[PDB]
DNA sequence: TACGAGGTTTTAGAGCTGTGTTGTTTCGAATGGTTCCAAAACCTCGTA
DNA sequence: TACGAGGTTTTGGAACCATTCGAAACAACACAGCTCTAAAACCTCGTA
DNA sequence: TTTACTACTCGTTCTGGTGTTTCTCG
DNA sequence: AAACACCAGAACGAGTAGTAAATTGG
């Protein structure tokens, strides 16, 4: 079944090489296919839990070493069951784990 | 190389941005990562396209189809390098021996006829079936008798009534036109990923139109779209498209898996090139059962 | 089983107004038991769905109605396979589940 | 159908479809292109902006378009599932190459490139060197069985840069060597893919993990140019030889006895190349420097 | 009213803050949250407490039990007003029944007894058990023939040996004793919450030791600290000690539930009392089965 | 053992242990009091910080400590596991308490109350109104069944505050006087607990929810306290009045022909209503205004 | 008469709690594999 | 004799992938409840 | 000894804007 | 047309510090 992978990160700003490592990694993490939930944390859709497995191994080899940063893989079941307090749901087909997307008019 | 099946059908620009396939209508501004499209398919013919994205789209084998002002394919992308040994794949390619050739050419015809046979029992036409499965039997090597002619003869007469024929200008006739080049493309653009090339195919002797290997081993899983249009024989063109689309989102049966038609058309793809290059693998079954 | 409950937040700051909603926000959350993931992250322990409705019920009663707030919930099972890819855990006993809690010796 | 004109697009644009017409829109100067007199549409740069109507239009006027990568090497082309350009036939040609021809025709390039590298060593006053390059290419064979292209190559490459030289080193002019070595093979690939022809199939090369073996065949008589270029500025940095380098595209160089553009240089062998190839004709192009 | 049992050792300050129980030695601050926090053991007489963090403990119907110099309890806080309707609860006590009171204490006996002589059959001591199930027979109201005197004697000689006695001030005994107000402590804090009263208590004619109730209900439960100083007669003191602090986190079997010790106190203290001030309920029972 | 001098903490302050001398280290001044002399410890306020160790050595010497709450009412009490204090007999005199006596002791104290009322209305010339409050006080009878209390009580307020005045209404006036009905409330109840006796169990009131019963019978004599001042400043907002009811705390009545402040009267007025109901002696305290 | 001082029970939800249970998710371990590339391994032989 | 110009296979590992499956987990629902506060009755019987 | 309020003040986070560069076997 | 570097420059998110107040039936 779908995976969903969020990835909490809080990182130093004082130098100007933390900054280096905090642009580096924001960079990596969108190129990877992160969609921001909210500030700070990113979540990524992953189709099982061999793309997991993988996603993890690559995060460890472009891992910045700076600050606390953490993952939790929950099931895309789970992640339906986030309940929401204040705010708007991010619609975006890549929040979406549908196969047959379509832009624009869907024939129904 | 991903799931998702995008399909473009409003006026917009599609650009790139961070392996993202930027959607920017005046509307709306939507980002798919391209590891996860599989097809791209742009049926309006107001897409404004951008040249880095159409290279980036061809690295990740996502197969792009156009349209034309009917909304009907035209044409898509194939990659001159889609494998890294492609050289030696082509001169594989190149030495396959006629009889190899011939035999998985056979194995493949058979299974298209047992296929629609199967379908036409368990459509409940029960008498057909038998029909086809008798001409199974007779067919032989590359099909002297034209058995595979007489198969797709009974089977659209049963389907589609007496009357039906496969020139017919018909509404569920154009499904048909639709579906196979939908599944033609997939089958295209997995057989240059395996390094081979669609002009040269297994039949005709090489006479080629730039589709012979995909077209070829595309005939077992032509059922698949035959279904889809058959049960929906009532409905116009549109439906039609609409149901004919579901063949992205639903599983099959395939080597005792139920696996997605991308990954099903890729492992046959596949199973049959090694089968023919190097003689040193057994030819897939696929069963519509 | 214990349930682990993670609230995230974004509230803006522009209006006297909503910082005083986020003032009480974050004045509620600690006060119901809420430890600092990380920064706008919190985490809270349930021992049981009950609890976790329960503390719906209370977030939804006192929700701010600012910014973007949501919860997830998951078993201590899968918060215990929470990847760190830097940082430190907090050990602290309001993370652990522990029933017989020691500050000082533990007698073993 | 398809003209004359092959359109390149090697800058910033926006290539729109008018009136059955195809506008060039760049920035600096916007030209409009009739659609009848265009037979092949090469975007080799990734800074082009295109419209899924122009490409309805250039499919059913039946005209080849050719996407290229950032390396400016083609990455893609079009093809409509139905009607088809006639380059399509050339890959039939190319399956069906005899030994001998391609043997002749290898055998004649080979020796314009040693006679090129003895000229240009001449040239750099080395003539000691030149001769006994010179003396190699009157030891030259049918698929140069004895390597006199190697040792050629040797004594060329120590003459030039000394006898410490090594094409495995790290250092500046190694770099620079292979910076307008990949200039001149991308330029040779575009011109073959243009042709019709495959890049995967040459007449010596034989590496599975090169895709350009045709290229690389046919470019082989062009490595003095860029020998030349790096040996004038030896004594720099990379950048500055890079600089350098680039004067490539905007030189003039004698061919057919006309002073030609490069790129105008490497169309035409390569067109009389293929023309050679497929027997044709028996006239085989000759670039000296 | 939680789960968590905090038991504090090191000379530290305890402090309030936002429902949390601020311990602040001189090398870590921790905080606890109040809701969490079902008994508070102080054990070493160092710590230094605050009057806030008290009221705030006895809010929550936390249990605090202050210790002597030798580590053992000495003392611990029950709330005036733990109930809302307290009143009521003890104008009903005081108009408990003897009658009631007698059935209920005799219940409560024989499930002592009864668990007793189960904890000898578990224990491979077949023959003592059958005495001791025997002696419950003979019990009548109020136990005229000290029957439930008997049964101790003869488990406390079946389990330590016959030279065992309550009265000895054996290491194991000193183990009983501080299981035995470990027990007291839940259940005195479990019968003021029920809004009761420990003074006036079931037997002895309200002569009261203040611990009467708690004492009387106590009964069925004291062979759970009686298994595990027995288990555990070997090892010193301070070890069987840990071994006792696993009533907190260990679940029992109570009415066909896996509760713990906290919830089984609660309910058997609720039910018991439900019994007796409105005889509108069943007695309870808790097996060590 | 436990002296005679009761220590009421009521302001911030560390309490600490030291050589058998309770240290009240307050931030004014610092005292020391021996441990000998101490019988009740009251920490009535939420500012204190208090040592593990206090608790400890007052433990051992018999020590009776109070702590109460943020709204200075008694809210938990420390009980020995073994050693007791005199206090706790009082609980079962309490259980014992004869409904004559009672009834005496509870129309003498509504008396006094009633008595206390005519003489403030007097006081505020209202003689007509005083009159007819003590023609109310003539018509007592045991435990009032004719409800002479609740005449007497709707005159007063008719009197002092109009006769639009309500008790449920909601404006200043019933704020200030509810706040004050407070502060008494908690005196007594603070005096009531000192004495061992509890509040639960009242001579009239008997209200569930109620858990001051005894403390609300013993002060309602005192209520004309709060009522004069409340009177006196009618015309103010409600921070104004309370402002002016923190002085009875630093005022002086009348009370055994002495001028006492007002905790010490209150506390000797408890111990005697607690003397008299103990049936020890039959002198019922007499306050008034 | 009505209100309402002095009070006492009744209900009526509101918020809170812990454990069983039955079917249905879920998790890795397993099972087949798939490209891709950089480092070897080989050829000829002419000049150092 | 060696190196390396012109080259070609060969071979590990690296990274990636999709479906199964068997036992263990988990999620609301369902239970037995629990405490707590306010909002209604009810009483007596003076003084408007 | 707490809470409740008010600033302030640093860290943390992301977006917009401004250049500079964009073919490294065969 | 896109990547990569550098900065600003507003939005979030907590921690600290100073001040005022702390019994609202019976
Ligand atoms: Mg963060
Ligand atoms: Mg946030």
């Amino acid at each position: 079944r779908y995976m969903r992978m969020i990835l909490m990160f809080d990182m130093p700003t004082d130098t100007a090489e933390e900054r280096k490592a905090y642009r580096k990694f924001r960079k990596f993490l969108l190129s990877e296919g992160f969609i921001m939930h909210q500030f700070s944390v990113y979540s990524k859709l992953l189709l099982n839990h061999t793309a997991n497995t993988a996603m993890v191994g690559r995060l460890k080899a472009n891992n910045p070493k700076k600050g606390n940063i953490t993952i939790l893989t929950v099931t895309e079941k789970q992640f339906a069951r986030m309940i929401y307090l204040y705010g708007d749901k991010n619609t975006s087909i890549a929040n979406s784990e549908e196969r047959l997307v379509f832009l624009g008019d869907n024939y129904c | 190389a991903g799931w998702r099946t995008v399909v473009v059908n409003i006026h917009s620009k599609l650009s790139y941005k961070n392996n993202h396939l930027i959607f920017r209508n005046s509307y709306k501004t939507e980002m798919i990562h391209l590891s996860e499209i599989d097809i791209l398919l742009l049926e309006t013919t107001d897409i404004v396209l951008t040249t880095m994205l159409v290279k980036r789209l061809v690295d990740e084998n996502i197969l792009v189809i156009f349209c034309d002002d009917k909304r009907l394919p035209t044409a898509f992308l194939t990659p001159y390098y889609a494998r890294h040994d492609s050289s030696l794949q082509i001169a594989r390619q190149i030495a396959w021996k006629e009889n190899v050739k011939c035999e998985v050419w056979t194995a493949i015809i058979a299974q298209k006829i047992l296929n629609q046979s199967y379908y036409l029992g368990e459509c409940s036409f029960f008498e057909k079936s038998q029909s086809i499965m008798e001409l199974y039997h007779g067919l032989e090597r590359f099909d002297p008798s034209n058995r595979e002619g007489h198969s797709a003869r009974i089977y659209f007469n049963t389907l589609f009534g007496n009357d039906f024929t496969r020139e017919s200008d018909n509404d569920i006739n154009a499904a048909l036109d639709y579906g196979y080049t939908l599944l033609l493309s997939m089958f295209a653009r997995e057989v240059v990923v395996c390094g081979c090339m669609t002009q040269i195919g297994l039949k005709h002797a090489n006479q080629f139109n730039q589709f012979n290997l995909a077209s070829d081993i595309m005939e077992p899983f032509r059922p698949i779209i035959d279904r889809i249009v058959y049960q929906n024989r009532h409905n116009n063109f549109v439906k039609i498209k609409k149901e004919l689309f579901s063949i992205f989102s639903e599983t099959y049966l395939y080597n005792g898996k139920e696996m997605y038609l991308s990954n099903i058309v890729s492992d046959y793809t596949k199973k049959v090139i090694k089968a023919l290059n190097q003689l040193g693998e057994e030819i897939p079954e696929f069963r519509i059962l």
